[PDB]
RNA sequence: GCUACCUAAGAACAGCUAAAAGAGCACACCCGUCUAUGUAGCAAAAUAGUGGGAAGAUUUAUAGGUAGAGGCGACAAACCUA
């Protein structure tokens, strides 16, 4: 017999199990908004070679963005909702070249998981996130699990690799999944039009492997590469990125600095661990700005 | 003030009222006739 | 866009514009790695059974946000050398072909109105 | 009081603090510019910067003929046939090269879209581009002019004698004859006038964006 | 097409039987608490929601009754009555409908 | 693809949904609880939610009644949606109706439901009632929320 | 009793333009140009649209007649119970 967390509770006991677990959902958060102050792993410099822990964020939609030249840049909105760290691994049993740190965010309903799940959230103290993500980093940037991870971790300037699964199409034929030409409509032509043509020739006696043939589209993780910030909002954690990200509106994404060589290398100014706003040196304003951007609040913009 | 739609059945649906409207309609072309040429026309028109 | 023979009009003061009877030029080439041809791209033009180059200046398809969509596709010639054929354009011409690349500042000193 | 569309959201799964950041960067821009209120049968005069010339102004007057453009990206089009050929040109609401914006008449058409008047006559689209603005009233009613216009034969660029336009500024009794109205009122579709979850019903949201403007000044 | 050659005994053994095409054993079932005749959460009992039409169909058989033919509606809100019961002061100024029988139970 | 659109496709086209759930719509204003199937009852139960709501605008409005003479078939429930459900529902902003799944029909197996409006003449309807506050689990958290409340 | 032709005595052919037209448009009807569906199909030849004729060398009901070394044929060496 299937149960839920919900099956034998009355009208009087469904508001107060509502009230009292997403308060301890938020005497949770807000007993992890202070990481200095708690003690911290060891803050070390950026060298040549080292990499840096990235977020998860909520993709809300799109809005245009001005450049002092006069052209229109369409920059995705990327709000980061709840990121915590939640798990070191080491150098020795990582299986791979680089350590990694696993980091949760959109924390979620603590009824609707598993309990070797749950098990993980109460140790650390934290509410259930929707997507666990693993950042490869190296040993000069490590960080102890349960500081929260804030939007100016980037900055604006900073080139960052986006992830995440794309939409999904559910089942598609040919000229829709992998774009092929078809078939022509009339003259002839008695029940071709979507159709796929030969698939291989006579003389090999089967199909090879990955030959483009109907099936599902999308729902898959794909990454998009070079994408800048062009601004952060600090108060609702906002990052801007360049151009179009996968996934829907309001889906879960991984924010990675950049892979590519010219786009990689440029770290020295970003704070390297992450950036702790408990520091309390220069506080960042409502919204920090490329050189580039028009100010909404600036005059228009005149060329001569 | 309220114009409310007059309580009756409709013409075109499946029914014994909605039959007796569409008798109505019949009659009402009866009603409307100029010449009595016209009356005996419509009067015996369809052959039963 | 300007596709092979669309039908275009020449906006020019010449003596091999104002063409007679069957008054509406065709095109035979764009001279892009497309069929699409946009605001200052080569085409070619056969008017009066002589082909001719000539020169796209706004044309009726949605382009970018503040560029004019002319009602006409509305065509500019000139020779292969690069100069135009025509003295006066009467027409309104859009400043966005300063900028872009090719041989546009012979264009533009014949332009009444610019808009 | 008049709401602008674009401060209002389209119906959608777009999370509403979406479009909250987009309305700071509305009302930003706001204040360094005045937008006034113009319909979609008002004349407009807008000026504007731009980085194709060496830093001159450009005023460009037309017929508001389409609002549309749901967010910070908000566009207007605007007509004329100036020296008898036709410029259509798209203006940005919110783009940092526009100066001012003026109206010249502000009034409103019978339809909510005046695209049809590219397949109406070049007469009832032209503007005399040096002509002053109008003298406005304070407090009364728009002007909603019946100039239902006449048009050219009919291969059109749309089939506006189809009611799913609903246009109702044509006279289009000289122009179109009676068998090709029976034909285009066979595509009537009677039922979508008289729905319900086709209708957006939008009057509770204007009440959070009206607390909205009014608490940034 | 046709089958080049006739699928066996073996291969339709395997087919028909997996656990895909095999029926799932549903977890969804309960007893109710008043009837005792056996339903399933999510849906209403069979049992119950016979019981409340067929008590539904002597109630607007009488709706029939006290009009008399077609496209006669009340204006007014209605109360059901059953025997040995008076109508209150609520209940004046109703169409009130009389079925002879007990009041049932599960009706308030 | 259907990401988005919130329209089920029924009837033998566009028309044909609109008339069938019209005569559905229609026999909920008579009948005041009715059994059809999940597709047809779900499609028309914010019809039932709107129609209310379309009927609280007033007898003397001209928009309020010049879709009463198309959504409901027959019209002598045009009185008894403006001057009996509507004074019924004079307090209550939405959720005016209660849809509940029936066990599947005999022909075609279908999973029907049945949908009313709230409060009737009709006897009620076995609605799923849960459990109660004096169970083991109620009153083991019965003490928390009573513990709880003397933390502050 | 299908069909090819024939005999007997019958029937049908709106409206429109024109006048006594194997005339024009166009129904009912007759035929089957092109396409699509269908191809163990609804159908051992159909359906939907588009088409040809539709007062005539027309179409059609009924009864009769010609029978295989034959009949019949505005010859497709077609048709004569798939
Ligand atoms: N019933 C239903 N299933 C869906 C829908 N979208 C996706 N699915 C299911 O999820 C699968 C994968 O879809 P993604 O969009 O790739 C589909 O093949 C289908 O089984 C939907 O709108 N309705
Ligand atoms: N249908 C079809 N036509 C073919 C084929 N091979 C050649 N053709 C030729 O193609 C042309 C068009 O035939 P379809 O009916 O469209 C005809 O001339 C026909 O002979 C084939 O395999 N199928
Ligand atoms: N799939 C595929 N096979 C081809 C194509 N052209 C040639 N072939 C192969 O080459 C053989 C001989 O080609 P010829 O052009 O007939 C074919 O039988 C086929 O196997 C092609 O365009 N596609
Ligand atoms: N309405 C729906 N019903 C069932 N599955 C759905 C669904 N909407 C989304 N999904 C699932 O979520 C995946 C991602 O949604 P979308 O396609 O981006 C889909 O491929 C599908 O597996
Ligand atoms: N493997 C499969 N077996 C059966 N039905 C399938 C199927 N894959 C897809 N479908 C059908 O297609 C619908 C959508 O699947 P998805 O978008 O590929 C399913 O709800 C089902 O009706
Ligand atoms: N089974 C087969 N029967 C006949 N010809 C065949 C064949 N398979 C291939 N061919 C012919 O052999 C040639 C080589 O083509 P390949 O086998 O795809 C072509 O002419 C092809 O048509
Ligand atoms: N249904 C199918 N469609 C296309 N190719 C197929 C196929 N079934 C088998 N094959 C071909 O035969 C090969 C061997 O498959 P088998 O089931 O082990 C495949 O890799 C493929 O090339
Ligand atoms: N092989 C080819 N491919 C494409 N276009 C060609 C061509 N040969 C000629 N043309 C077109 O025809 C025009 C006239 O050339 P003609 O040989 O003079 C060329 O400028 C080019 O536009
Ligand atoms: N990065 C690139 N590599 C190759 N061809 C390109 C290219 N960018 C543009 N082109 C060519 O120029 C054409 C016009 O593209 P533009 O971005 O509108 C393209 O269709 C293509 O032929
Ligand atoms: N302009 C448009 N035309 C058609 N479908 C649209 C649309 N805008 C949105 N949709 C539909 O709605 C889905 C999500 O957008 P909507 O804001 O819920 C899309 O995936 C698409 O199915
Ligand atoms: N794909 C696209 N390319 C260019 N501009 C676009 C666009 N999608 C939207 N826009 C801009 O955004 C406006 C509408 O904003 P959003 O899509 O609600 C459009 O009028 C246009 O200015
Ligand atoms: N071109 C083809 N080659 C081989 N098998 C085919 C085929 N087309 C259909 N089949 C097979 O014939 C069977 C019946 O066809 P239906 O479309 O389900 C199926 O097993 C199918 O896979
Ligand atoms: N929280 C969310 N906000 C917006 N769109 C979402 C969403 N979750 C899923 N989607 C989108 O909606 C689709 C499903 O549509 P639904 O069944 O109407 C998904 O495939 C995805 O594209
Ligand atoms: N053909 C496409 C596909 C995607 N996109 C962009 O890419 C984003 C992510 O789409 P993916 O298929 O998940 C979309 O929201 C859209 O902005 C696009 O502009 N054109
Ligand atoms: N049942 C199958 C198996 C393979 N295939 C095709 O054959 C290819 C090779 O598969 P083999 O089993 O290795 C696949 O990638 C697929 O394109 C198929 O279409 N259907
Ligand atoms: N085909 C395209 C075009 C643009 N884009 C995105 O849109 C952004 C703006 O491109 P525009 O062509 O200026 C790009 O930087 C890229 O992120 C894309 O993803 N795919
Ligand atoms: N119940 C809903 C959900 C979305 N929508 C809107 O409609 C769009 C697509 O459907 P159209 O209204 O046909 C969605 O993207 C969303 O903006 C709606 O109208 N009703
Ligand atoms: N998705 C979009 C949206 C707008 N546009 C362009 O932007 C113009 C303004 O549209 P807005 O949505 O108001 C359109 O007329 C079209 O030219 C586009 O090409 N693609
Ligand atoms: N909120 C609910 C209600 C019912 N259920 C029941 O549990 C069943 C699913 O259990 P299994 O995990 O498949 C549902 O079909 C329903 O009977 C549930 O899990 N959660
Ligand atoms: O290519 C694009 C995509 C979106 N946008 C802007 O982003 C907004 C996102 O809208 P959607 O419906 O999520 C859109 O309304 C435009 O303002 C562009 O300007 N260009
Ligand atoms: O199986 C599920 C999961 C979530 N939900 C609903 O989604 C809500 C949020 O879940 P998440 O996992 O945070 C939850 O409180 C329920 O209302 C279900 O109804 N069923
Ligand atoms: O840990 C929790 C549990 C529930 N909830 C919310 O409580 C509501 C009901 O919980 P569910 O059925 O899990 C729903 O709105 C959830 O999002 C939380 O936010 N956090
Ligand atoms: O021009 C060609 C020739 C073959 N083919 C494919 O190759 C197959 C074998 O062709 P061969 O001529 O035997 C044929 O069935 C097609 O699928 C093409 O697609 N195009
Ligand atoms: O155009 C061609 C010609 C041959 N082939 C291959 O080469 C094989 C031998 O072709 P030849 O023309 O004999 C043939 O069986 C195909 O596999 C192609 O794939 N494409
Ligand atoms: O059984 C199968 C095998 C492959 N495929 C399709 O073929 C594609 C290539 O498969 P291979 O094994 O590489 C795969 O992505 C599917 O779209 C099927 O649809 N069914
Ligand atoms: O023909 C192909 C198709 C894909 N691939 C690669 O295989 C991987 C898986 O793609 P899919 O799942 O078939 C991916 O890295 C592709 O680039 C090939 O190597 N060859
Ligand atoms: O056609 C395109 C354009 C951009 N992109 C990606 O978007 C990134 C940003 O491009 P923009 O045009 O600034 C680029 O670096 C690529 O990763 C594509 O993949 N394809
Ligand atoms: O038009 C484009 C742009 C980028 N890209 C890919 O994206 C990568 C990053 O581009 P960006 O503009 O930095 C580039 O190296 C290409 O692999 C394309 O394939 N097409
Ligand atoms: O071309 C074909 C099609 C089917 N079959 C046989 O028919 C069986 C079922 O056909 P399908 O999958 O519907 C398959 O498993 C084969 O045994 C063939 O042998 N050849
Ligand atoms: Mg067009
Ligand atoms: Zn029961």
């Amino acid at each position: 017999s299937g149960t839920w967390w919900d099956e034998h509770l009355s009208e009087e006991n469904v508001p107060f199990i509502k009230q009292l677990v997403s308060d301890e959902d938020k005497a949770q958060l807000a007993s992890k908004l202070c990481p200095l102050k708690d003690e911290p792993w060891p803050i070390h410099p950026w060298e040549p070679g080292s990499f840096r822990v990235g977020l998860i964020a909520l993709k809300l939609g799109m809005m245009p963005l001005w450049t002092k030249d006069g052209q229109k840049h369409v920059v995705t909105l990327l709000q980061v909702q709840d990121c915590h760290v939640l798990k070191y691994t080491s150098k020795e049993n990582c299986n791979g070249k680089m350590a990694t740190l696993s980091v949760g965010g959109k924390t979620v309903s603590r009824f609707r998981k598993a309990t070797s799940i749950l098990e993980f959230y109460r140790e650390l103290g934290l509410p259930p996130k929707q997507t666990v993500k693993i950042f490869n980093i190296t040993d000069n940037a490590a960080i102890k699990p349960g500081t929260p991870l804030y939007a100016a971790h980037f900055r604006p300037g900073q080139y960052v690799d986006v992830t995440a699964k794309t939409i999904g199409k559910g089942f598609q034929g040919v000229m829709k999944r992998w774009g092929f030409k078809g078939q022509p409509a009339t003259h002839g032509q008695t029940k071709t039009h979507r159709r796929p043509g030969a698939v291989a020739t006579g003389d090999i006696g089967r199909v090879w492997p990955g030959t483009k043939m109907p099936g599902k589209m999308g729902n898959i993780y794909r990454t998009e590469y070079g994408l800048k910030v062009w601004r952060i909002n600090t108060k609702h954690n906002i990052i801007y990125v360049n151009g179009s990200v996968p996934g829907h509106k309001n889906c879960l994404v991984k924010v990675k600095d950049s892979k590519l060589p010219a786009y990689k290398d440029l770290g020295k100014n970003l704070p390297f661990p992450t950036y702790f706003p408990d520091g309390d040196e220069e506080e960042l304003p409502e919204d920090l700005y490329d050189e580039n951007v028009c100010q909404p609040g600036a005059p228009s913009i005149t060329f001569a | 003030v309220a114009r409310y739609p007059p309580i009756v059945a409709s013409m075109t649906a499946d029914s014994k009222a909605a039959r007796l409207r569409r008798i109505e309609r019949w009659q009402a072309t009866v009603h409307a006739a100029e010449s009595v040429d016209e009356k005996l026309r419509i009067l015996t028109k369809m052959q039963f | 866009a300007i596709q092979k023979m669309t039908r275009v009009r020449v906006v020019d003061n010449s003596a091999l514009g104002n063409s007679p009877y069957h008054r509406a030029p065709r095109c035979i080439h764009v001279y892009k790695k497309n069929g699409v041809g946009k605001v200052g791209d080569q085409i070619l033009l056969a008017i009066k059974g002589q082909k001719k180059k000539a020169l796209i200046v706004g044309h009726c398809m949605p382009g970018p946000r503040m560029t004019p969509r002319f009602d006409s596709n509305n065509v500019v010639l000139i020779e292969d050398n690069g100069n135009p054929v025509g003295t006066r354009i009467k027409t309104p011409i859009p400043t966005s072909l300063r900028k872009r690349e090719g041989e546009y500042s012979k264009v533009l000193a014949i332009a009444q109105n610019f808009v | 009081r008049f709401l602008s569309p674009e401060f209002i959201p389209r119906r959608g799964r777009t999370d509403p603090l979406k479009f909250q950041i987009e309305r700071k960067d509305m009302l930003e821009r706001r204040k360094v510019l005045h937008i006034p209120e113009f319909y979609v049968g008002s004349i407009l005069r807008v000026t504007t910067a731009d980085p194709y010339a060496s830093g001159k102004i450009s005023q460009f007057l037309g017929i508001c003929i389409q609002r549309s453009g749901r967010g910070l990206g908000a566009t207007f089009i605007l007509r004329n046939v100036i020296e008898g050929q036709g410029v259509e040109i798209c203006f940005e609401l919110y783009n940092p090269r526009v100066q001012e914006i003026q109206v010249v008449k502000l009034e409103k058409r019978l339809d909510d879209s005046l695209l049809y008047l590219r397949d109406a006559l070049p007469e009832y689209s032209t503007f005399d581009v040096n002509m002053k603005p109008v003298v406005q009233e304070p407090n009364q009613k728009v002007p909603v002019n019946e100039l239902k216009v006449k048009m050219k034969p009919k291969p059109w660029s749309k089939r506006w004698e189809r009611p799913n336009f609903n246009i109702k500024g044509i006279r289009f009794d000289l122009c179109l004859t009676e068998q090709q109205m029976k034909e285009a009122q066979k595509w009537n579709q009677p039922w979508l006038e008289f729905d319900m979850m086709r209708e957006y019903d939008t009057s509770k949201i204007e009440a959070a964006i009206w607390k909205e403007i009014e608490a940034s000044k | 097409a046709a089958p080049k050659n006739r699928r066996t005994i073996e291969v339709n053994r395997c087919r028909r039987r997996n656990p895909q095409k095999l029926i799932k054993v549903k977890n969804n079932i309960d007893v109710c608490p008043e009837c005792g005749h056996l339903k399933q959460k999510h849906v209403l009992c069979a049992y119950c929601y016979e019981k409340v039409c067929k008590e539904t169909a002597e109630i607007r058989r009488q709706i029939g009754k006290q009009e008399g033919g077609p496209f006669k509606a009340p204006t007014i809100e209605t109360v059901v009555l059953y025997t040995g019961e008076t109508p209150s002061e609520q209940d004046q100024g109703k169409r009130i409908i009389e079925r002879d029988r007990k009041r049932p139970s599960w009706f308030t | 693809i259907s990401h988005g659109r919130v329209f089920r496709r029924m009837g033998l086209g566009p028309e044909s949904r609109i008339h069938l759930l019209r005569n559905l719509l229609t026999g909920l204003v008579r009948h005041e609880r009715i059994e059809a199937p999940w597709a047809r009852v779900d499609e028309m139960r914010g019809y039932a939610e709107k129609l209310i709501d379309y009927g609280k605008l007033g007898d003397t409005n001209e928009r309020a009644m010049r879709m009463a003479d198309f959504w409901l078939t027959e019209k002598d429930l045009i009185p008894k949606l403006f001057q009996v459900l509507a004074p019924r529902y004079k307090d209550q902003t939405g959720g005016y109706t209660r849809m509940l799944q029936i066990p599947n029909r005999s022909l075609d197996r279908a999973k029907m439901a049945v949908i009313e409006y709230k409060g009737n003449c009709l006897p009620p309807l076995p609605l799923p009632r849960r459990d109660s506050h004096l169970t083991l689990l109620n009153q083991l958290l019965q003490g928390l929320r009573q513990d709880l409340r003397q933390s502050q």
